[PDB]
């Protein structure tokens, strides 16, 4: 996260980080028993750490589950980026409470200004790397679609949408991917790519978890 | 492909991989986003040598 500011220590029971030999991306859990991220996160082997704020330091509330089945969108495209989303499901039940908690899936899709909540162990620097220990977050709005199709001309699919600042300076960064953009308490976005992090005209894009409800449904029905 | 610049690409994901560095003639890390950028890419140090 460019830009953005250190999360208050409980805040965020349901963001996730994704984990082999280190964090490499997060998530969001929504039920207890799966997590939403991005399918350009997928590894063969995944442990999910749940109730982390500082990925270095064990604080007492933190469960580590191994993915017993990820899930990546049937027509998610390499190449286009197009349906960059993917289903973990945790080989036990995530224990709910203060510091681990589910997020709702939308209601409905994402309105251009919507301020957002964004978040993530990502980069803070938009050239050069700083990764921080602690979770980070960034208030921004949903940018319209023409916004969208301006920064990234013939690349912005029907399951992508903006978010962020056309003027830069504030944006999700390399090892954000797959977690969350949470809007009035439902999570409508999926961090997933952009062309830079934070550079002027080059908003985050991001995947519009609204189009695939249905399919998280089936899929999560499919696999109980 | 052993000359190209290591490029992270578009992707927000962080990957430690590996690329040839003209300047030091050898092999060095970089974080690799998960998609995109090019082939000067490898999963290890010794596969990097390898080719390059
Ligand atoms: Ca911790």
């Amino acid at each position: 996260i460019v830009g953005g500011y250190t999360c208050e220590e409980n805040s965020l029971p349901y963001q996730v980080s994704l984990n082999s030999g280190s964090h490499f991306c997060g998530g969001s859990l929504i039920s207890e028993q799966w997590v939403v991220s991005a399918a350009h996160c997928y590894k063969t082997r995944i442990q999910v750490r749940l109730g982390e704020h500082n990925i270095k330091v064990l604080e007492g509330n933190e469960q580590f589950i191994n993915a017993a089945k990820i899930i990546r969108h049937p027509k998610y495209n390499r190449d286009t980026l197009d349906n960059d989303i993917m289903l973990i499901k945790l080989s036990s039940p995530a224990v709910i409470n203060a510091r681990v908690s589910t997020i709702s899936l939308p209601t409905a899709p994402p309105a251009a200004g919507t301020e957002c909540l964004i978040s993530g162990w990502g980069n803070t620097l938009s050239f050069g790397a700083d990764y921080p220990d602690e979770l980070k977050c960034l208030d921004a709005p949903v940018l319209t679609q023409a916004e969208c199709k301006a920064s990234y001309p013939g690349k912005i699919t029907n399951s992508m949408f903006c978010v962020g600042f056309l003027e830069g300076g504030k944006d999700s960064c390399q090892r954000d991917a797959g977690g969350p953009v949470v809007c009035n308490g439902q999570l409508q976005g999926v961090v997933s790519w952009g062309h830079g992090c934070a550079w002027k005209n080059r908003p985050g894009v991001y995947t519009k978890v609204y189009n695939y409800v249905d399919w998280i449904k089936d899929t999560i029905a499919a696999n109980s | 492909v052993c000359s190209e610049q290591a490029e992270t690409g578009p992707c927000r994901a962080m990957i430690s991989r590996w690329y040839f560095d003209v300047t030091e003639g050898k092999c060095a890390p970089f974080f690799y986003g998960g998609c995109g950028g090019n082939r000067n890419n490898f999963d290890t140090e010794e596969y990097c040598m390898a080719v390059c």
